[PDB]
This record gives structure tokens, sequence and C-alpha cells, in this order.
């Protein structure tokens, strides 16, 4: 059934699974056009697919051309999701292949099933957790990859960078979710904490900076702070 | 003209034929129905008076052979039979309507009801789906489940309606998957209509069939195929015309028939908002849509 805050240390166990996030798939800005009407202008997407465990990404990025011609955009990006998760399934061995696959938004749910038919025996789950995975494109380097991208793209990234070497998964989810929390409510502020000390540097093959254990434990209260300060500027508290 | 005769009445009972009922006394002078009309199936249903649990009855057609209904007081219940010998039939038929014993089926002449819920309905069909084969006639009962029903327990006594199923390999073309998922026509036409049913005929058959099962035995299974059917067409962008035409009439008088106390647990309220207001033929169903509106405006 449903994943939620009761059943929330499953996610750490041994049973392979997948998290799919489909928000930033279909992105568009809206325009005023020369006549004055309104039109939208899609740019580059992509499908934010998570294993927790391990931090894997598969992150494939969606081009603006799988568009073109196409009608009712938001309901074909369901399906397109649904496609692309169904065909990275079916190109893992058998033995990588994930058990489960959670996703995001319950909307999903009939589009993954219909094409996961040959695949009996993988659940289908919604989530009742509020995950803050459409904040992905605020992380700079793969919000670069997506953009910069010219014709459909997979791309592999731990979202954990080397953190699995002295923590736990469950602390490693809980510092992901903590930090995009941060970014999905208040972008510069995050980033802002993130980068603040010159030198503190990013690895070319890491996404996050190199912080040591103690400074992992300042920046995530600072984080928390501004997650409650957000709250605070938004409800006036 | 043909007649179900019945041997006695030993427990009180509620006796339906077709969509009329009524209630017979413990050992009351009784000896069946008469004027019951050639060219129709029928179905003669019982409810005991003491145990309102299990509706049951018979589907037939007295073109196939002499029936008549005799209680069993070990199996406890009105059983139908076939009677062989033809001159002892007409025999007993004869002296029990020279004593006025039989009732007679009230048919009003104006009256088309029977012929249209049961347009497509076919003796030959309800033996497929209710598999007994030494008997001529098919008994039904409230509690008896479905084939599709019992695959999420007892084989010979199943309803083999027809399995539907939205999400199953049958449904979905490798490739067309959204296609498929969002516009039914596949499923409807190639793999239910010209694969299984072979006809529109045997489609309205089976679901006027499972409609009735639906109203007169309370079966629930019956009444999730009834409703699947309707969807399944309701659902697809490509129907044929005459289809459609029929359809709306087939629904009409379901909707006309139904117990007005019983519209809460015979009619789900998504399948049919889904219908009439969303689907691709939310428009092709007036008459239907009409008399839904006008008798059961707070389902919608
Ligand atoms: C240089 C580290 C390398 N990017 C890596 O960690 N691999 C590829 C493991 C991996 C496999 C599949 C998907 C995502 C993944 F992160
Ligand atoms: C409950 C009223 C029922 N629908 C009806 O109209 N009549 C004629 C009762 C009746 C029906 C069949 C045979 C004999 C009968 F006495
Ligand atoms: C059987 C329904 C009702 N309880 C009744 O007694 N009817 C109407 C009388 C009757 C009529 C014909 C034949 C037999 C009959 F008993």
């Amino acid at each position: 059934g449903a994943m939620n805050s009761s059943n929330y240390a499953e996610l750490f166990n041994n049973d392979i699974k997948l998290f799919v996030d489909d928000t930033n798939v279909y992105r568009v800005t809206v325009h005023k056009t020369f006549e004055g009407n309104v039109a939208t202008k899609a740019i580059n997407g992509c499908i934010f697919t998570l294993n927790p465990k391990t931090g894997h990404l598969f992150l494939k990025i969606i081009h603006t051309s799988v568009w073109a011609g196409q009608k009712r955009l938001s309901q074909l990006a369901k399906w397109k999701t649904a496609e692309e998760v169904s065909a990275l399934v079916r190109s893992l061995p058998k033995e990588e292949q994930p058990k489960q696959i959670i996703v995001t938004r319950k909307a999903m749910l009939d589009p993954l099933e219909v094409h996961m038919l040959d695949f009996p025996n993988i659940a289908i789950r919604p989530t009742e957790l509020r995950l803050p995975f459409s904040a992905a494109m605020s992380i700079d380097k793969l919000s670069d990859v997506v953009m910069k991208a010219t014709e459909p793209q997979m791309v592999l990234f731990n979202i954990y960078d080397d953190w699995l070497d002295r923590i736990s998964s469950y602390t490693a989810f809980s510092r992901l979710t903590l930090l995009l929390r941060a970014l999905k409510t208040n972008e510069e502020s995050a980033k802002m904490i993130l980068l603040s000390d010159p030198t503190i540097t990013i690895k070319s093959y890491h996404l996050w900076p190199s912080f040591t254990d103690e400074q992992w434990i300042t920046i995530e209260s600072q984080m928390r702070d501004l997650i409650l300060t957000e709250y605070g500027r938004k409800y006036n508290v | 003209m043909n007649t179900v005769p019945f041997t006695s009445a030993p427990i009180e009972v509620t006796i339906g034929i077709d969509q009329y009922s009524f209630n017979v006394k413990e050992n009351q002078p009784f000896h069946g129905i008469k004027d019951i009309p050639i060219g129709h199936v029928h179905v003669i249903h019982f409810q005991h008076a003491d145990n309102s649990s299990m509706r049951y009855g018979y589907w037939f057609d007295c073109r196939m052979g002499n029936f008549y209904i005799q209680y069993d007081p070990k199996d406890g219940l009105y059983k139908m039979m076939e009677e062989r010998d033809g001159a002892k039939f007409e025999n007993i038929v004869h002296n029990f309507k020279e004593r006025q014993m039989m009732v007679s089926y009230p048919k009003i002449d104006e009256d088309d009801t029977w012929y249209n819920l049961t347009e497509f309905v076919q003796m030959d069909k309800i033996r497929k789906i209710v598999r007994k084969d030494e008997n001529q006639f098919s008994y039904v009962d409230s509690s008896m489940t479905t084939v599709q029903e019992n695959e999420l327990s007892d084989p010979a006594h199943s309803l083999n309606y027809t399995v539907i199923n939205f999400k199953s390999r049958e449904a979905i073309r490798p490739g067309h998957e959204m296609e498929d998922f969002l516009d039914k026509s596949y499923y409807l036409n190639t793999v239910m209509l010209q694969g299984i049913f072979k006809n529109s005929s045997n489609y309205f058959g089976e679901l006027q069939f499972a409609f009735l099962n639906a109203m007169f035995f309370g079966n629930y299974g019956s009444s999730l195929q009834w409703h699947a059917m309707i969807e399944l067409i309701c659902s697809s962008a490509t129907v044929p015309k005459h289809m459609l035409d029929k359809l709306d009439e087939i629904l009409y008088y379901q909707i006309k028939t139904l117990p007005e106390q019983y519209s809460d647990i015979l009619l789900n309220e998504r399948v049919w908002n889904i219908c009439l207001y969303s689907s691709f033929q939310k428009n092709s169903l007036h008459n239907t849509e009409k008399i839904m509106e006008n008798k059961y405006p707070e389902l919608l």
C-alpha cells in the first residue's frame, strides 16, 4: 500500500526500490504573444529516479523535441515518464531490477502500472510523504546538464556523493531531504548557506561540498533554521 | 402460451416470474403459472418468507422442454425439473387449468418491457455462462461468484462471464499503452467484439443477462459485469453507430425497470457519471441520460 511515516525504515532495507518523481518532466515558461494572448514555451526537463538505499540517480533528460506536435502535454508527460521508467527497468539485469517503484505523485500510478504489465511482481506504490524532489533542479550540476542537452540523454549521479562511507542510508536520505526541502523553501538562502565558506569546495565528481562531519552538523542546523524562518515569514509566527 | 406447473407450495415464498412477483402462503392450493409468452427466455425466482437470505431461480425457455417446479424438503428449495413424458405433462397441466389452480402471467398487451430487457438474451448463451449441461434450464442465486471474482472458490457453481480488465495485457497493446488505456476501442472492437463475442448481439446478450441477475438476485458479481460492459463501450471513441443507438435503448429500459429503492446498491456512481458526463459517448445516450436525470438525480 501507500508509503508513509509509519513504514519509513522500509526504504533502507535490502529489497531494491526506486522513487520516481515526474515534477520536472514537462517544464514551461508562460509568456504573452504579439497579439496579447498567452502561450507556453517548453524547456528541457527530467525524470528523477532514485534508489534511496544506494543514492544511485538515473536522471533521464527530457528534451523539448519530445513535445513537438503533441497535444495535452501534461497528460502525455505522465505516460512518457512511465515509458522511460519501464525502459530503464528492462535495461537493467534481472538482479538489479527493483521490487517496488514508489511514485511521488498519485497521477503516475495508472500510467506506470500499464507500462509495467510485463512485470507483475514489481509493486507500484504511492506515498503519503511530501518529498521535495522537485527541488532537484536547484542542484547546479543537475540543472546544467538538463539545460545543455541537445537530445534525449540518461545521466548517472550518486546523489549522496561519498556520504555512505561515513553514514547510513537512513541518515543520508534525511540529509538529502533536508537540503532539498531548504532549496525548495528559499533557494537563495539555502545556496548562500552551502557556499558561504570559499575554502569548502565541491569535488569535480560530486554534487555537494566536501563538508567534514562537524561542518555537516552546522550546515544541517542552518538548513533547519531556514525552513523554520521561512515558515514564520510565510505564516507570520 | 406455455406453463410452468408446480407439484405444490409447502413453504411460504415470494415467487417472481420475469419482472412480476407474487406471495404464496404455506400449503396454499397453488399449482404454478400459465400463459407464459413464447419466444423469450424467462426467469422464475424465489425468496422464502422465513429466510430472505438467498434469492434463487431458474432461467428457461419453454420451447426447449416441459418444465415444472417441485419443492425438495431435504435441500430446502423449490427445484426446476424436466418432464420427458409429454402426454403426462399435458394432462397434468390441462387438469390444473380446469381447476383454476395456476395464476396468470399479468402481461399487459401494450407492454414490451420484458422483450426490451431480453432482446439479445439467448438460452444457449446463458447455458455457457451457467454450466450444468445435464439440464436445459439454468440455476442462479444471490451468492454465486464470477470467474473473475474467483481469480482475485468452487468452479462448478460459478458465473462464467467474459472477463474484462482495463489494466491487462489483453486490453493494452504493447507500444500503445497510453492510446489503448485512454481510448478502449481496440479492446472493444478487436479483442471483444471481433475476437470473443463475434458480434454485438452476443455482447448485448451478456450485458442484459448480467443486469437481470444483478436486479433479480442481488448478485454482486453480475452487477460488476454489467457496469464493466457499459464502461468498455462508453470509454471507446470508435463504436459502430448501430451499437450506440441500441445501447441507449437497452440501458433506458434497464433503468426504467430498476426498483427505485434498490438504486443505492445496484448503480455505481463512478461508472454512470463517467459514462454520461465525461466519456467519449457522453452525448450518445440521450434516452438513458434523460431517464437517469429525472429518476436518480441524486446519484449524479
Ligand atoms: C563516478 C561515480 C559513478 N557516477 C557512480 O557512482 N556510478 C555510476 C554508480 C551508479 C550507477 C547507476 C546509476 C547511478 C550511479 F551513481
Ligand atoms: C405484486 C403485484 C404483481 N406485480 C401483480 O401485478 N399481480 C398480478 C400479482 C400477481 C402476479 C403474478 C401472478 C399472480 C398475481 F396475483
Ligand atoms: C398465488 C398468489 C396469491 N397468494 C393467490 O393466492 N392467488 C392470487 C390466487 C390464485 C390464483 C390462481 C391460482 C391459484 C391461486 F392461489
